[PDB]
RNA sequence: CUCUUAAGGUAGCCAAAUGCCUCGUCAUCUAAUUAGUGACGCGCAUGAAUGGAUUAACGAGAUUCCCACUGUCCCUAUCUA
RNA sequence: GAAUUUGGACAAACUUGGUCAUUUAGAGGAACUAAAAGUCGUAACAAGGUUUCCGUAGGUGAACCUGCGGAAGGAUCAUUA
RNA sequence: AGGGGAUCGAAGAUGAUCAGAUACCGUCGUAGUCUUAACCAUAAACUAUGCCGACUAGGGAUCGGGUGGUGUUUUUUUAAUGACCCACUCGGCACCUUACGAGAAAUCAAAGUCUUUGGGUUCUGGGGGGAGUAUGGUCGCAAGGCUGAAACUUAAAGGAAUUG
RNA sequence: GCGGUAAUUCCAGCUCCAAUAGCGUAUAUUAAAGUUGUUGCAGUUAAAAAGCUCGUAGUUGAACUUUGGGCCCGGUUGGCCGGUCCGAUUUUUUUUUCCAACGGGGCCUUUCCUUCUGGCUAACCUUGAGUCCUUGUGGCUCUUGGCGAACCAGGACUUUUACUUUGAAAAAAUUAGAGUGUUCAAAGCAGGCGUAUUGCUCGAAUAUAUUAGCAUGGAAUAAUAGAAUAGGACG
RNA sequence: UAUCUGGUUGAUCCUGCCAGUAGUCAUAUGCUUGUCUCAAAGAUUAAGCCAUGCAUGUCUAAGUAUAAGCAAUUUAUACAGUGAAACUGCGAAUGGCUCAUUAAAUCAGUUAUCGUUUAUUUGAUAGUUCCUUUACUACAUGGUAUAACUGUGGUAAUUCUAGAGCUAAUACAUGCUUAAAAUCUCGACCCUUUGGAAGAGAUGUAUUUAUUAGAUAAAAAAUCAAUGUCUUCGGACUCUUUGAUGAUUCAUAAUAACUUUUCGAAUCGCAUGGCCUUGUGCUGGCGAUGGUUCAUUCAAAUUUCUGCCCUAUCAACUUUCGAUGGUAGGAUAGUGGCCUACCAUGGUUUCAACGGGUAACGGGGAAUAAGGGUUCGAUUCCGGAGAGGGAGCCUGAGAAACGGCUACCACAUCCAAGGAAGGCAGCAGGCGCGCAAAUUACCCAAUCCUAAUUCAGGGAGGUAGUGACAAUAAAUAACGAUACAGGGCCC
C-alpha cells in the first residue's frame, strides 16, 4: 500500500519506528476516541532523517520478522 | 468514551446452578418448618441432597396434603420459586421448592389424583 | 441479694518449665501417640519492672516432626595396625 | 533395510521441585441474619429528662459516660433586630 | 524526643445523689492542654450545594477609582488645599428584601434556560441491611488511613410536607 | 395479604371468567427501564462533591484572511398536449388576460485550475461561400486566420488529515419486498396459454453492502504547516 | 410494533426498589393430546467410556489371463469373447460428527505473491540422445525380477504368515532412432601477408553456477585495442531494432564451462484397403494410455489494513540467545530471528502493555427494538481446529491425517502364559452423566459425489420409525321446525 506517520524511534540501524495515528468513532457519540498503532520502517539501503518528521513508506515484502514496510520518501520536515 | 457500572453481574455459581427446572436429589430429612410473623403454621418442608452437586437444600413439599412423598429415601426433583434471590414466603428460609417424585408427580396423581 | 478484709486479678496468658485430679477434653500429626502442636478456661495454685504479652535475629540451651543419610537394627560378617 | 550402530534435531513421557488459576476439608474461634420478642438496665425521639450529632482519645454489664475541638441537622432560656 | 508544667483537665480516685451510678452535680488529680525538631492526613474539614463562561430583575446597606464637591475642621493672619465627610457613579467584596422561571416539598438569585440534549470539563449514586465489615496490596511506629468485596437477608428504610 | 365458627383468598360442590389443542409451573433473558441514561438519568435533606489547592495523561479552547455585484447554457416538480418567459391552456365577458421555484455546469471582475514539451475533439474569437422563415441574432450547413484543460504520456514539482457526496467490488440461505390462487396459509420459485403426436410463453426482481480499504465530487465547521538575525519567494 | 399497574402514610405528595405484565433463538417439567401439512432432536452434564452390526473402495478394450491339470460358455487357428484373484493405476487429504482449547490475522471485510508449490480439466510443444570415425548385443522390440497360482508348513488365535516351485506387464530396470543448413574452436597447409585455410569437433531439453543483451526523451563530434560489412580500394556504415508492467536483474535470448543426470513414447484398442515391384515399403485412418517445459482454472500457503467479551485486588512488560534489528549462512516450495552463528540494545505500554478470567470457536444471522439499544452464536451455510492425551513420522500431487502407522501417558480386550489386538467427536445402539434430547430399521429412486469409456460404491444423501419438540391450518356441530311458553313489542 502506502501510508504515513510520525517517526517514533530513531535508534535501530535501518529500522525507524514511525507512529501512524488512527481515530475511531462508535455508538455513544464518537468524538473522543484517539487511537494510535505503531509500525516499523526500513531497511536494505539508507538516506533519511530523525525523530518527529513524517515519512511515506510502503509495504515491502516481509522484510524482517514483522517489519513489513520500507520507507519511500520523507513527506514531513 | 468510558464507563461500566453495577446491578446484575457475571460470576454466577450458586446452588442449583443449572437455573434448573428442578434438580433431582434424595430425600435426606422431613423437616416441617414453622411459620414466620403475622401468619403462623407448621410449614411442612423437606431436606434433601442434590444428586448433581450433592449439595444439600431443604424446600417446602408445598402441596396442601402431600407429605405423601415424605420418603426419606425417595427422590423429589425440587425447583426454585423465583423470589428470586429470596424465599416466598410465610415459609422462612427455604430456597428452591419441592418438585416431582418418586420422579412422577401431579404431585398427586397416577392413578387418580387425590388432591392438594 | 447478701456476709464480708486495704483491695477482691485489670489488661493480657496456659494442661506452658506453674494445672492438683491428668494419661485434662477436641481436633491435628500416626497403621498405633502417658510425645509433640493447635485449640477450649470458676486456672489445685498464671498475671503485669516480684515485671505482663509479644518479638526479627542470635543458640555446643531443653523438646517433636520431616528429608537426606546411614550397621543404630533386622543379622551379623571380614579386613587392616 | 533387515540386523546393527556413531553423533545429532525434534520430542513424548518419567521422576523430583517450582509457579499460576480453579475448587475444597477442620477441633475450635468470632460475626451476622432470620427477630416480632425472653431478661437487665434507658441511650435516641418531646432541652427525652445531662440538648443532639462530628471526629479522636481514654474508661463500661449492656445500652453509655467523660476529655479537646467541630456542626445545627438547636438549645430559641433570646448582650443584636 | 526533649523544654515547662499557670489553667483546665480523658484515666483514676474519692464526696453526694439513686432501687441500681462504673455518670450526670462536688473536689483532688494522671495524661494531655503550651513548646521545639518529626509523625499522623481524620472532622457536621458546611455554605452539607464542584470548577470555567455566558445570559435571566428590582432596592439598601458597610472595603479601591472617578466627579460635584458641598459639610466641619487642617494649613492658620486668612483662601485654597489638607483630613476626615456628604451626594452621583462605577469596580470588584460579604450579605440582606421581593415577580417570571425551578422544585416532591421545603425552599432556590440559582437549585434559573433547555418538550425530555446542548456551552467544556473533574467527581460520586443505582432498594435496606448484612458494612465501609471479609480478603489482598500499600501507607504508618502506633492509633489508624487508602484502597475494598461476595454469601445471605429482607419490601420496605428513606425524604418533604399535613394533621393527632 | 388470607385464615382466631357465621372464610368474597384454604377445602369441596354449583356456578361463572380467561385462553383452548393448549394451558400451566420452573428458569433465564428482552421489553417495559428515563431502574446503567450518547439520545436519556439523577447527586442541598431522599443513594450519592474529594477536606484544600496544585497539576500529567485525557477532553475540550475567543474572534481575522473571498466576499459581494454581473453574464452565460440547464431539465424536473408546474398553471392543459408541448424545446415553452407579451402565450400555445385551468378565467365573469355585449377589451385590458399573473409566470412559477429547484437544483446544476460554465465566466466576468486586481482572483493559475499543478504541470513545461504540446498532443483531439467540440465547444468561441468569429466570415471565406450561404442562408430558413413569423418583424434577423426564433434554426445551421458551412472552412481562412484562431478559445483551454476535457487530457491521453514521458519528464520536471507537489504540505499533511477529519468530515461529507454518489461509486465499485465481495454470499448464498437469513431478513425488507416486488411475482404468481401451495385450497388459504407456513411455504415454493414455481408458473402461464392452448392449437394436445417433439407447440408456444414470462419469470426467478430490486432493497439493506453499516467499521476499515479503494474511488470519487465538495471546500462550511475543526487540526495541520509556511517569509522574523529573511538559510523566504520567482525567471 | 412510543400505555404502565399493585405495596412505606392517619391522609398526603417525592426517590427507590419489589412485585405483576408481554415475546422468545431458553430448554426442562406438570397435566391434556383429534386431523393437516412443515420436523428439532444427547452441544449445554462428561473432547466422559464404549458390546456388536454397519461407514470406501473402484476399471469396458485397460498395462496386465491360459492349450483341455486357474475354468463358467463354446472352434478365431500360435491366448478366442468369458471371469475368479492377483499385480497395475487411481482413491482414501471428499465427506459426515464434533467445538476441548482458542484473546489469535481465529475469524470478517478489504490486501499481493517481484515473496512460492500445485495431482489433476484444460489450452498449448519435442526431428539433435549411440554419435567415441559403417561391420553401435537391437528399433523387426532389449534383461529381467515376481503376485496371485500350485504343492511343502508351522502358531490359542488376528486381514499371521515361512520356506519351495511357476508366469505376466503403461511395473523395476533398460536404453536404439531421422533433415539442412546455419557461426563457433580447433587451424593441416597455403609460403601472401595488408590475409586465406579444408574438414573435424561442438548443439537439442532440464539441471548448476557464472557472465552480456533488456534499447530510448534532447543532439553532435574527436579518441585508443579489438573487429565487420560493402567498396569505383581512397574510404564509408543513413542497415534493421528491443517486448510486458507503475516500479526488474521480468518473462526469453545468448557466451563459457557442469552434473552417482531429468525429459523424449517399448506399452494398448477399433479399424486391413490404398499408393507400386511379387513376403515388402510407405499408409497408418480414428479414437487413447503418455512424457517434457509454459497459464489453466481446483486449490494451498503465507499476507498487508481495521476491527477482539469481564479485569488494575493485573503497571510495568520482552533478553539464557531471540525478544527488536543488522550482517552472513543454514534450511525450506518459498518470504523472514523461520534456525544457526557473529554484532548491536533494542521492540510494547495508562490511547491500557503484560498478566489474570471466559459455563469463548469466529462470522453468517437469533431474540425483544418508536428510535437509540440491550441481550444472544457449537443445528444448515462459509473459515478454523480435533478425532483418548501428546509427539513423530512414512504415503503423496495433496496429509502431522483418525475410520494409516510409531513411542510414550491413559484407559482396556482374547489368551494353550507363550503372546495378539484397539480409538462411535461418523449411523444405529449401550453405559454414564445429568434439568435435559429416537431405531441396532430400508434404499440408491432423487441430489450428488468418488474410481476407468461401467453404472460399481457411498449409514455423504434420501425414505420411513420415534417424536402437539418450534411452525400453517383448522372439526368437536348446522338448520328451521312443532307446540309449552315467561312475555316485549305499536296500544
Amino acid at each position: 500500500k502506502i501510508l504515513t506517520g510520525t517517526v517514533v524511534s530513531t535508534k535501530m540501524h535501518r529500522t525507524i519506528v514511525i507512529r501512524r495515528a488512527y481515530l475511531h468513532y462508535i455508538p455513544k457519540y464518537n468524538r473522543y476516541e484517539k487511537r494510535h498503532k505503531n509500525v516499523p520502517v526500513h531497511v536494505s539501503p539508507a538516506f533519511r532523517v530523525q525523530v518527529g518528521d513524517i515519512v511515506t513508506v510502503g509495504q515491502c515484502r516481509p522484510i524482517s520478522k514483522t517489519v513489513r514496510f520500507n520507507v519511500v520518501k520523507v513527506s514531513a520536515a | 468514551n468510558n464507563y461500566k457500572k453495577r446491578l446484575l453481574g457475571t460470576a454466577f455459581k450458586s446452588s442449583p446452578f443449572g437455573g434448573s427446572s428442578h434438580a433431582k436429589g434424595i430425600v435426606l430429612e422431613k423437616l416441617g418448618i414453622e411459620s414466620k410473623q403475622p401468619n403462623s403454621a407448621i410449614r411442612k418442608c423437606v431436606r434433601v441432597q442434590l444428586i448433581k452437586n450433592g449439595k444439600k437444600v431443604t424446600a417446602f413439599v408445598p402441596n396442601d396434603g402431600c407429605l405423601n412423598f415424605v420418603d426419606e429415601n425417595d427422590e423429589v426433583l425440587l425447583a426454585g420459586f423465583g423470589r428470586k434471590g429470596k424465599a416466598k414466603g410465610d415459609i422462612p428460609g427455604v430456597r428452591f421448592k419441592v418438585v416431582k417424585v418418586s420422579g412422577v408427580s401431579l404431585l398427586a396423581l397416577w392413578k387418580e389424583k387425590k388432591e392438594k
